[PDB]
């Protein structure tokens, strides 16, 4: 019975990919990032002041 | 702390989606409204059709 | 006849009615238990042995 509560473990695995067929992936992320470093850019910037 | 992370990523999607929609339903609303004062602009060029209706 | 066959796939269906259950944890806790009791006389049982083992 534990073991078909892994094949759940092997659901939530498919389920945090799935949002790639609904067209979300990392591309929406490195957004994030590239915003993230440049936050940190001009925190770096101001404390230059 | 690594899948949490990404729910952060999630979350701050959310956010960022429907603030920025919010931003839309003020800017579209504004928009609108104005446009519709613009239109009666170019209907009031057109007013000057309407005075020439009887001008002749 | 397949029927029997059947019978376990039908049975199946129970199975997976209880594992959507999801509570797994309950089981787990059962067969602990159980041993408990065992190894406090299995203990003794060790104990049994290098009492011999002592005498």
């Amino acid at each position: 019975f534990e073991r078909m509560e892994n094949k759940v473990l092997d659901m939530e695995a498919t389920s945090q990919a799935a949002g790639e067929l609904a067209g979300f992936g990392i591309e929406n992320q490195f957004a994030q990032l590239e915003a993230s470093s440049g936050v940190e850019d001009e925190l770096a910037a101001l404390k230059a002041s | 702390r690594t899948m949490s992370e990404n729910l952060r990523r999630n979350l701050a999607a959310l956010e960022a989606k429907i603030s920025e929609a919010k931003t839309k339903k003020n800017m579209l609303q504004a928009r609108a409204k104005a446009a519709k004062a613009n239109a009666e602009l170019q209907q009031t060029l057109g007013g000057l059709g309407t005075s020439s209706a009887t001008s002749a | 006849g397949l029927f029997d066959r059947l019978g376990r796939v039908v049975r199946a269906n129970l199975n997976d009615l209880v594992s959507k259950a999801e509570d797994p944890e309950k089981v787990l806790e059962q067969a602990v238990i159980d041993m408990q009791e065992d190894l406090v006389q299995l203990r003794q049982a060790v104990a049994r042995t290098i009492a011999e083992e002592k005498r």
